[PDB]
This record gives C-alpha cells, structure tokens and sequence, in this order.
C-alpha cells in the first residue's frame, strides 16, 4: 500500500524562495503524506485516503485548492475537483464552484449521491447544499500570498 | 492544482484532484482538474493518476487516461508511460506540468517537465519522501 | 481513403411499432439533407473541421434532434446545452457546457477552440466569452418545442 | 445528442458533438457530450468519434478516446474497437448508446447497443446511407 500527493507543478525557482519558505511546503507535504500512510497502514480505503489527503491540501493555504486558491481576473475564486474510485470506476467532479469549502468532498458527494459524474456552478452547489453541505463565502479562500501573485501576474 | 493517488491494503486504487485554477483566470474557464481521464483517473486494473499543468494540453492529450491506455494496450511500464506522456507528448502540444501515478502492482511515479512540482510519496510503514525541485 | 462523413441524431429506445413510414421519413429526410451537405463540402475540398461544424450546426437547427432547437427540457422547464469539437490535425478542441443563451453551441465550442487558449468554458463565462467575440445572445425559449414539452409532461407528475 | 465525424481529401479527421442533455435533468449536470475523450475525440493518427448514450458511463469509460487508444496502441481495427467498447465495455458498466467513428483510412462504423440510433453516412460523390433501427 502506498500514497503519492502533489501540490502543483510549475516555475518554482530557488533564487526567489528562502529555505524557511521551502520548509513550510516540505513540512506541509510531509504531514499530509504521513496522515495518508497511517490511514493505509490502518486499513482505510484508497478512496477515503485520497479524499482526506486532497481535503488537507485544500485546507492548507500554501496550495492552490480550497483555502489559498488563486484569484480569478475578477478577484474571486472558482474551484474544481474530481475523485475516482478504481474499485467501481465511479467518479464525481464539480467545476466552477465558489460556495463549497472542500470541492473534493462535493465531488465525492456527486459520485455517491447522484447518478452523475459532473456538476457545475450553482447546480453543483445547490446539489451539495440539498445534502447538508455548508454554504461558505468565497472570501474564506482569499490569502495575501495569492493576492500579491495576482498583482504581480497582471504585470 | 493539488492531488492524491493511493493503493490500499485491499488492492483498491483511487485518485483525487482539486484546484483553484490559475492566477488571473477569466470566469468559467475549465482545465483538466475536474475532467475524468484528463486530470484524474483510477482503475483497480491499471493506475490511479492525478495531474497538474497546462489544463488545455492535459485535456487534449487525455493525460491521466493515456497513462492507463499506454500501459494496458501499449504494454508500457508505468515508468515508460509517464516518460512518454510527460516528457514527450505534453511538450509536443506546448504543455507544461506533471502528474503522480500508482499502478496496480504498487509502482509509483511523480514525473514533471517543469522547474518543480510540490510532491511526496511513501509506502505504508515506511518514511515518506518529499520534493520540490528536479533530481 | 475517400472523404467521408457520418452523423448521428442520438441513440435510444426507437422501435418500428412506434412510427409510420411517413414519420420515419421525416427523420430520414433531415439526416439525408445534412449528410448530403457534408458530402458536397468534402467533395469540394472543404476541411473535416468545417464539415463537422456545419453538420452539427444543421443538427442543432433541426427541431427533430436534441441539440440547439429541439433541446429536451430540464426539470425547471428550460434548456442547458453542451457541445465539443476536435481537430485531429492540430489536436485542438473547444467545448462549452451549460449554456442557455447561445443558438448554436457547436459554433461557441468552435470559438473556444480557435479564439482562446482554453479547451472548455461553462455557463455565463462561456456565454460572455462568446458575446465578447460578437456571437448573438438569444432567449432559451427559442429551443422550446411542443414535441419535447409533451415528453417532459409524460415523464413526470403534475403538482 | 447529435454529432458528426468526417475525413477530408487532405486526410484530416474531425469530430463534433452537441446536446440538450436529458428530459427533466436538474440544472448544472454535465454528460459526456462536451468532454474531450468521452463524447468527442479526433486524432489524424487514429479516429474521429462522436458518442450518444448514458453520459455517466461514456465519461467513466472514456468511450471516444478508448476507441482511438485500442486502434493506436492495441492495433485493433475500427470494427474490433467499436465492438469492444460499444457491445462489451459500455454494457458491462450499465451504459446504453452508441457512437459514430471514421478512422484515418476512411473506414466508417456506427455501432450502437440500443434499439435505434438516428444515423447517416456517405462518401463524397456517393449516395448517402441513412438508418434508425438495427
Ligand atoms: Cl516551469
Ligand atoms: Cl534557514
Ligand atoms: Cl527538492
Ligand atoms: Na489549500
Ligand atoms: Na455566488
Ligand atoms: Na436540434
């Protein structure tokens, strides 16, 4: 049994980033992969392990998912997620959601509690709310780091 | 883009991908993350994959499923399939990024063609490995 | 190989017991007219991309088929339309999902392909992209047919 | 759902698919039609595909891409790949429907596992073939 996680690929340079900066990511990746390992060691399902790892990567403001989402042009957040179960080949996905704290739990909800793979926008949100998922303000995702990166990217 | 793949003690594979998209994105644009076979795929019989990179290229190349099909139909190993997709086919379409994959035999791969990919893996009851930059 | 076109108007529980020949020929005539348009374009040297775009545009226009005009009704007695187009030459694609204010989603999908760095756009974002590139805004009512409204009513209870 | 696939005189393949989804659908549900590799795929190296059927299964099966990958990597003919996906793999996952496909050699297939599929095809400079039933 084994887990692998990622928090995104791209133009990470060393000349820009300090070691303390780098260690925050290393420590964050460490804690999440370790949580996953311990769940697998305890006999939790692959589905529950990838759901929890991605939920933790969402909660972590260092990673561009859930809390710490990048800003759109209009300075809000639009989040997307997918989950697939290799056992059943079932999958669930949401795209363009702003009012769900944890898109991967919404995606899992589409998988388990709908005959659909994919829901978008307010249909996805209302679907989740009708099953007791909390409505949040997209303000909860906003971070100074990602705002600063929006202003930088505009240049 | 963040993601996770896992093989449990029962031999189940699972994959999950989640994203905020990209900085300064126009409204209603969708990349590979929420799209089965592009940003996320799992089958107990082949692989679990989660991707991260230039969404339009991961969609056009169906990157996640292409790993499974190169292995299943092309007879490629996980390592060979990952090299083919990430280091040849994605750049051929102008596409940057990476992915994480586990096959049904417990082989793990974290290919990326970029300066870095935040990543980690570990087998159950082993020390985890983490990385940011290349080799 | 010889230039060739295929089209479909959807797959489902269609049985001979359900239709007269005259009712069948309405569907046959529509498919024939659209495939003939595609064949003539292919024979004149037009691109496979331009042929499938026009064929699907005609299938959208045709009220007999569940795309564009003649779309099935949602629970909410409106219309939500989706389309994709892919070019095997460039491997470019374009796609729109969940649009209600575009007459011809395939043309909006083709606009995403040709006039954006993205493959997929959804809902109002897809619509506004299309409007900013000069595509016309329409009422979703334009898609509404008695035939499909009756199917909506037969499929549910009233209350 | 509607679609078209074509091969042109320059040897290019293309595919397009368009839908209003399904009667009484709740808002914001997305099937296979707008998804590359599910309801629509084209590659000059293999095949152009446009699908119609249970959207959830065609997505889970990557029906359209699976045809291409069976031909390109598996070396299956168009006929064999269509048989495999439409008559074997999709029904095994609870999916009913079909697809239209043209390969880079101008072979044509219109497989479906349902009672009918509104369909037609023709070679340039030839009389078209139309059908509904099996
Ligand atoms: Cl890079
Ligand atoms: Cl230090
Ligand atoms: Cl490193
Ligand atoms: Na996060
Ligand atoms: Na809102
Ligand atoms: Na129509």
């Amino acid at each position: 049994a084994v887990i692998a996680i990622h928090g995104g690929a791209g133009a990470i340079s060393r000349a820009q980033m300090s070691l303390q900066q780098e260690l925050r990511y290393i420590e964050a990746l460490s804690a999440i992969v370790e949580t996953g390992q311990k769940m697998l060691e305890a006999g939790e399902s692959a589905l529950d392990v990838v759901t929890e790892a991605v939920r933790l990567l969402e909660e972590c403001p260092l990673f561009n998912a859930g809390i710490g989402a990048v800003f759109t042009r209009d300075e809000t957040h639009e989040l997307d997620a997918c989950v697939m179960d290799g056992n059943t080949l079932k999958a669930g996905a949401v795209a363009g959601v702003s009012h769900l704290r944890n898109p991967v739990l919404a995606a899992r909800l589409v998988m388990e509690q709908s005959p659909h793979v994919m829901m978008i926008g307010e249909g996805a949100e209302n679907f989740a709310f009708a099953r007791g998922m909390e409505r949040v303000s997209p303000e909860i995702f906003s971070t100074s780091l990602r705002y600063e990166q929006l202003l930088a990217a505009r240049k | 883009t963040v993601g996770a793949v896992a093989l449990d003690l029962d031999g189940n594979l699972a994959a999950a991908t989640s994203t905020g998209g990209w900085t300064n994105k126009l409204p209603g644009r969708v990349g590979d993350s929420p799209l089965v076979g592009a940003g996320c795929y799992a089958n107990n019989a082949s692989v679990a994959v989660s991707c991260t990179g230039t969404g339009e290229v991961f969609i056009r190349a169906l990157a996640a499923y292409d790993i499974a099909a190169l292995m299943d139909y092309g007879g490629l190993s996980l390592a060979e399939a990952c090299e083919r997709v990430v280091m040849e086919k994605l750049p051929a379409l102008g596409g940057s990024g990476g992915l994480i994959a586990i096959d049904h035999e417990g082989n793990v791969a974290l290919p990326f063609n970029t300066e870095g990919m935040y990543r980690a893996w570990g087998y159950a009851g082993d020390t985890p490995t983490t990385g940011i930059y290349r080799e």
